[PDB]
């Protein structure tokens, strides 16, 4: 019994770090999406310049 | 960017509206040097008619 209980804490203590885990991939994920989604916002538009020129 | 598209535009404009000013400028300056040939045209006939009143005197 004493060790079922050792082993049990010790899992538990792993299954909270995997939850808080998830929990700031999930932050990072929605960051980086947001990033990019500017990124290519902002690349676009120098490009779209760059069409100014070829009107020039 | 947005802000750089609206700057070319201004600057071109500008440019182009700059340009079309010296040409209607021009215009008159062609419709000017029309006016001087008639009235050159003008002062030469009446040199001619002038010599003619002199020969007829």
């Amino acid at each position: 019994s004493d060790k079922l209980k050792e082993a049990e804490t010790r899992a538990e203590f792993a299954e909270r770090s995997v939850t808080k885990l998830e929990k700031s991939i999930d932050d990072l994920e929605d960051e980086l999406y947001a990033q990019k989604l500017k990124y290519k916002a902002i690349s676009e538009e120098l490009d779209h310049a760059l069409n100014d020129m070829t009107s020039i | 960017m947005d802000a750089i598209k609206k700057k070319m535009q201004m600057l071109k404009l500008d440019k182009e509206n700059a340009l079309d000013r010296a040409e209607q400028a021009e215009a008159d300056k062609k419709a000017a040097e029309d006016r001087s040939k008639q009235l050159e045209d003008e002062l030469v006939s009446l040199q001619k008619k002038l010599k003619g009143t002199e020969d007829e005197l």
